[PDB]
């Protein structure tokens, strides 16, 4: 996770010499296993916009 | 905040506001959740009853969003002390959820272990509030906020009269005239990553604001995000 986070978009973590990504609850996982998809309207560390 | 700038709408939804009996602000405060706030326990001490406004970002004029909660339970840290000022850390459980909206959502909590590591080892912060806007000035009617470099803890312990802990963290500016300031204490700092910001620290103290050759002090959060779990879960 040394660098570039491991491409992880919110949390990096190594499991087994390997790169582990995750997010904050309120957030899901993407398929691509790196990014991460908000559950509702109002995720949790994002700036409202109208 | 000293310096700095006005927030523009839904820029620093987190930001909660202690208001006292006479519905005056007098700290700040971060939304973790829809059922809570994340304060300092150095807060509690100034008003025996208050509550709390979120969404509000002009203290002078009512506009849309902004809505007043009542606290139900107090969480404060029990090692808290003005001796030192450590542990300045305390969670409000509040009687009725926060509806999330344009102006008013919570900030991420992070996981320990990466926010020490990935967090903490960025360049800048951002501090909020409704606090003085120079030391000993009046407080702002409006929210503003203002990114603050962290700063090496032993540049910090070398330029303090008081004993930095390993639950505080330093933050600002060595000669610059920006800082958080009185009556932004309680309030966020949150630190972003990607486009996600995730709530760092807690506005704690200073001598005084802006001084040359003194920097900011804040609860260092990634020290309780464990206490902070266990007194969010009742
Ligand atoms: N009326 S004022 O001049 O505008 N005001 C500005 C200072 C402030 O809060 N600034 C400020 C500056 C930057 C940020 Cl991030 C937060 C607050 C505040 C103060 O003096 N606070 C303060 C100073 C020291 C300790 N402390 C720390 C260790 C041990 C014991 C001990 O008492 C606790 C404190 F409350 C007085
Ligand atoms: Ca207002
Ligand atoms: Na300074």
């Amino acid at each position: 996770c040394s660098l570039d986070n491991g491409d992880c978009d919110q949390f990096c973590h190594e499991e087994q010499n390997s790169v582990v990504c995750s997010c904050a609850r309120g957030y899901t996982l993407a398929d691509n296993g790196k990014a991460c998809i908000p559950t509702g309207p109002y995720p949790c560390g994002k700036q409202t916009l109208e | 905040i000293v310096g700095g700038q006005e927030c523009k709408d839904g820029e620093c939804p987190w930001q909660a506001l202690l208001i006292n009996e006479e519905n005056e602000g007098f700290c700040g405060g971060t939304i973790l959740s829809e059922f809570y706030i994340l304060t300092a326990a150095h807060c509690l001490y100034q008003a025996k009853r208050f509550k709390v406004r979120v969404g509000d970002r002009n203290t002078e004029q009512e506009e849309g969003g902004e809505a007043v909660h009542e606290v139900e339970v107090v969480i404060k840290h029990n090692r808290f002390t003005k001796e030192t000022y450590d542990f300045d850390i305390a969670v409000l459980r509040l009687k009725t959820p926060i509806t999330f909206r344009m102006n008013v959502a919570p900030a991420c909590l992070p996981e320990r272990d990466w926010a020490e590591s990935t967090l903490m080892t960025q360049k800048t912060g951002i501090v909020s509030g409704f606090g003085r806007t120079h030391e000993k000035g009046r407080q702002s009617t409006r929210l503003k906020m203002l990114e603050v470099p962290y700063v090496d803890r032993n540049s910090c312990k070398l330029s303090s009269s008081f004993i930095i802990t390993q639950n505080m963290f330093c933050a600002g500016y060595d000669t610059k005239q920006e800082d958080a300031c009185q009556g932004d204490s309680g309030g966020p700092h949150v630190t972003r990553f990607k486009d996600t910001y995730f709530v760092t620290g807690i506005v704690s103290w200073g001598e005084g604001c802006a001084r040359k050759g003194k920097y900011g002090i804040y609860t260092k959060v990634t020290a309780f995000l464990k206490w902070i779990d266990r007194s969010m879960k009742t």
